[PDB]
């Protein structure tokens, strides 16, 4: 029910929402997980390691300079906006909006939205090898010796960059190597993020949960902290509900959202 | 720190 819905939000001064790979789905973004996501002959799975980064780091950022490139032509979607302009608007009205995002691909930052935690980190962002700097970076190409490379083609040939000419540190006195400022498979989450974002659950007296589930990854290590308190949780996205069934509104989130916050 | 996807 919409409209019992929309009689909370109108009560909400401390909204959180958790956004999950089915909004950067929406406007076209490749996750490269699961049927046809593939890569060249890859999955994320293989690439997204500090194994896979350590082994082939050209071959890491080849695949990382394609994803930043894909964006240049891929926009926010009518969810990202919607959000955006509703903690702009609540905002003004002393009203708190926070999200709390695994996608990697800086759309909220694009629609505008302000108070954004990027939990899994960016693809615009570079941390060194060496001295561990985060700047950053929205450079077309990133570096020289990828431009035009990360082709996705099953039997592109690999660039083999020289790792001294992958993209490097620029506080010259240390030009370290630099890697995406991406959590991969088998990284922890860092803990000052997760603190703030505990903060803001535990203030929180309403939680979107949209393009993913409470039930599964990420969203599960939160959901639990705010519903055990009692506060409504409402999803969207396109995963279904069984007959026998806080609030669930199944359908793409460009389409379900941006009513559901006006 | 907490795994991603929880090691899974
Ligand atoms: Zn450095």
């Amino acid at each position: 029910d919409l409209t019992a819905f929309r009689e909370h939000f109108a009560k909400a001064k401390h909204i959180a929402i958790i956004t999950g790979a089915g909004v950067s789905a929406e406007s076209g973004v490749p996750t490269f997980r699961g049927p046809g996501g593939f890569w060249r002959k890859w999955q994320a799975q293989d690439l997204a390691t500090p194994e896979a980064f350590s082994r082939d780091p050209s071959l890491v950022w080849e695949f990382y300079h394609y994803r930043r490139e894909v964006m240049r032509s891929k926009m926010p979607n009518p969810a990202h906006l919607a959000i955006a302009e509703c903690e702009a608007r609540l905002g003004q009205q002393g009203r708190s909006v926070v999200i709390i995002t695994q996608n990697i691909d800086e759309l909220h930052h694009r629609a505008g939205s302000k108070h954004v935690y990027e939990i899994h980190g960016s693809l615009f962002k570079t941390r060194c090898m060496s001295c561990g700097e985060v700047k950053a970076n929205h450079k077309s190409p990133i570096c020289p010796a990828l431009d035009g490379k990360g082709a996705p083609d099953p039997n592109t040939k690999e660039a083999r960059i020289p790792v001294e000419l992958l993209p490097r540190c620029e506080r010259k006195s240390c030009n370290g190597l630099l890697r995406p400022h991406v959590v991969w498979f088998g990284e922890t989450l860092d803990s000052d993020i997760l603190t703030a974002v505990e903060r803001e659950l535990e203030k929180c007296d309403l939680c979107l949960v949209v393009g993913t589930s409470s039930i599964v990854y990420p969203a599960a290590m939160f959901a639990p902290q705010v519903a055990s308190r009692g506060v409504p949780v409402a999803e969207f996205n396109m995963e279904c509900t069984p007959a026998t069934q806080k609030y669930h509104f199944e359908g793409p989130c460009g389409s379900t959202l941006p009513p559901a916050l006006e | 720190g907490v795994l991603k996807e929880y090691g899974v």
